[PDB]
């Protein structure tokens, strides 16, 4: 049990308002803490079977952070089996409903200068040994300007929620997982690491290109084989060419051999050599 | 085609009860009884007219304006009716889910008759694959369509020995418009569908000939038996499927069962669909040749085992 009391900001009230979209990790509700914010409410079948003591590691962890760049971690009150995440309300559009809005024109500088704001935020995570488990366009906020990266390391927790998958999500997921994949297994067994999230960063920058994910609506089934057997990813990286700089970092985020794979430090050096 | 007369009888028979009902709504229907888990399929009891029906359940919060969409895509299944194919009574929209409600086939799935059975004959899977061969050339030369997802679990039967195709893919709408799909632990997807490339109804074929293997030996066929196992008689999705794509495809027995049956399966699962044989093929195939002509009262069987 962790109280609103044993947090950095001061808190005094805060009132619901209204939902904004369900998810397998609870429900997140616009509210208002004199600022608006994030609540995502979660409920936890872990009847105090080390669940709430990673609980309360894990959001102790994400305490201590600020950035630019990253979401501003609030609270977490836990009143059993009740739990609740409040974040910081980023305004503005998605990423992902950004980029595919037709009026909406992007450019190498402005793609350029995207990528840097997310490597620094997703910079920060990595030096403060976070792991980003759920990195996707759908998670990235756009406001005139102003990005902010959403939802990290919630995976890490084992709360209540054949296969659910969803199609957006698997262009995201690194070989090394979807091999893993298997029913009966939950989220944290799968291996995500410093690793697993740059690659889920390469389907970004595809996204930031093409305008839509890397492999067309298939079967799960399909892009399982596609994705695993890294064969998919080496066709659509062949399919259409965009430029051999570009092209170079998207080779590079999506290397077959994890150990292949940049750190986000140095992906902060390949995106200043570009255009 | 090549219809029959009295495949003509029993169709009318059951479209002069069509037009018995002509507006759906939840309360009409009580639950019955829960069939299985996948969608989620139950026995209903409709009241505003005595048809009894099977009510499939898939959950689905999506916009109104997408659903008229759908809807007009899914007119068209009115049309379509034939003994092969399981008859539709409508589809409607409430409360957060798609209702489809359709003829109830008593027999269930090939899938729960395997398991109460043991195996399936050789016999029986030869009047099964006639009716599957025909349904597939209707939908080829009428309507252009493949069915995309055949399997046990979709092939039902009745006591008077009918065999009809459902789940079968009317909405080109509805496939892309479903974000979000479910796999489980066996997979009947052909080996090109599996790599992402062009695709034609040789992928169903693959389907076909890879559900009979299974329902003809009474286990799900990959990975193979090994050896001592076939006498006596915890895998990842990705090994299962990475078998179906780069290790040879499975076979029949070659002691205990016919060259027409063990060359059929054969023919319907060559992993290169140029190479696999198509509906004018399989017509023609001798093991097709002699199921037509033999005369097996197949309710009597399915009646006799299952223990009526
Ligand atoms: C998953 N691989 S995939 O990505 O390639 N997508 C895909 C591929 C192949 C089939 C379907 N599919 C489907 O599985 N089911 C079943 C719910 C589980 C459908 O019912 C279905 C469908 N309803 C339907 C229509 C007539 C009858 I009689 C009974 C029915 F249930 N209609 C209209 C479809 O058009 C498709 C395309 C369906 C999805
Ligand atoms: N801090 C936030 N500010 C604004 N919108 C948010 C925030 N966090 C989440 N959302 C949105 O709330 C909705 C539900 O969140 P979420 O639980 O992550 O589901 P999802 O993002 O749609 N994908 P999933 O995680 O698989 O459910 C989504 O539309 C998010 O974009
Ligand atoms: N119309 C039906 N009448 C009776 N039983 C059915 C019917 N449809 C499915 N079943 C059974 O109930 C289970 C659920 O089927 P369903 O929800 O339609 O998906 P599925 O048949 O398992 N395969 P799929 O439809 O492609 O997802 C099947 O495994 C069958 O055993
Ligand atoms: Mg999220």
């Amino acid at each position: 049990s962790v109280y609103l009391q044993e947090w950095d900001i001061p808190f005094e009230q805060v009132e619901l308002g209204e939902p904004i979209g369900q998810g397998r990790w609870g429900r997140v509700h616009r509210g208002r803490w004199h600022g608006e914010v994030a609540i995502r409410l979660l409920e936890m079948d872990g009847h105090n079977q080390d669940h709430l003591k990673l609980f309360k590691k894990e959001v102790m962890n994400y305490r201590q952070t600020r950035h630019e760049n990253v979401v501003l971690f609030m609270g977490a009150c836990m009143n059993p089996p009740h739990l609740a995440i409040i974040t910081s309300f980023c305004k503005g559009r998605t990423l992902h409903s950004f980029v595919r809005d037709p009026k909406t024109s992007l450019d190498i500088n402005k793609t350029r200068q995207i990528a840097q704001e997310i490597i620094k935020g997703m910079g920060y995570l990595h030096a403060k040994g976070i792991v980003h488990k759920d990195l996707k366009s759908k998670n990235v906020f756009y406001d005139n300007g102003k990005v902010v990266i959403t939802d990290f390391g919630l995976f890490g927790i084992s709360g209540v929620v054949q296969l659910k998958l969803s199609h957006d999500w698997l262009c995201y997921l690194a070989p090394e997982i979807v091999r893993e994949m298997t029913p009966g297994k939950d989220e944290d067994q799968l291996p995500f690491s410093k690793a697993a999230d740059v690659y889920a960063f390469g389907t970004v920058w595809y996204e930031l290109q093409a305008r839509d994910w890397p492999l067309k609506n298939q079967a799960a089934e399909a892009s399982i084989w596609q994705i695993g057997s890294g064969e998919g990813m080496k066709r659509v990286l062949t399919s259409v060419s965009l430029g051999k700089e570009v092209s170079e970092i998207l080779s590079a985020c999506w290397a077959f051999d994890l150990q292949e794979r940049p750190s986000f430090s140095l992906l902060m050096d390949m995106l200043e050599k570009l255009p | 085609l090549e219809l029959d007369e009295q495949q003509r009888k029993r169709l009318e028979a059951f479209l002069t009860q069509k037009q018995k009902v002509g507006e759906l709504k939840d309360d009409d229907f009580e639950k019955i009884s829960e069939l299985g888990a996948g969608g989620v399929v139950f026995k209903v009891s409709h009241k505003p007219s005595g048809l009894v029906m099977a009510r499939k359940l898939i959950h689905l919060e999506i916009k109104p304006a997408i659903r008229n969409q759908i809807i007009r895509e899914l007119q068209v299944l009115h049309e379509c009716n034939s003994p092969y194919i399981v008859g539709f009574y409508g589809a409607f929209y409430s409360d957060g889910e798609i209702s489809i409600c359709m003829e109830h086939m008593d027999g269930g799935s090939l899938d729960q008759v395997l398991k109460k059975a043991g195996r399936i004959p050789e016999q029986i899977l030869g009047k099964v694959s006639i009716a599957v061969i025909k349904g597939l050339t209707y939908l080829r030369e009428k309507h252009k369509i493949m069915h995309r997802d055949v399997k046990p679990s979709n092939i039902l039967v009745n006591s008077r020995g009918e065999i009809k195709l459902c789940d079968f893919g009317v909405s080109g709408q509805l496939i892309d418009s479903m974000a979000n799909s479910f796999v489980g632990t066996r997979s009947y997807m052909s080996p090109e569908r599996l790599q992402g490339t062009h695709y034609s109804v040789q992928s169903d074929i693959w389907s076909m000939g890879l559900s009979l293997v299974e329902m003809a030996v009474g286990r799900y066929p990959i990975p193979p038996p090994d050896a001592k196992e076939l006498e006596l008689m915890p895998m990842a999705i990705f090994e299962l499927l990475d078998y179906i794509v780069n290790e040879p495809p499975p076979k029949l027995p070659s002691a205990v069962f016919s060259l027409e049956f063990q060359d059929f399966v054969n023919k319907c699962l060559i992993k290169n669909p140029a190479e696999r044989a198509d509906l004018k093929q399989l017509m023609v195939h001798a093991f097709i040749k002699r199921s037509d002509a033999e005369e097996v009262d197949f309710a009597g069987w399915l009646c006799s085992t299952i223990g009526l």
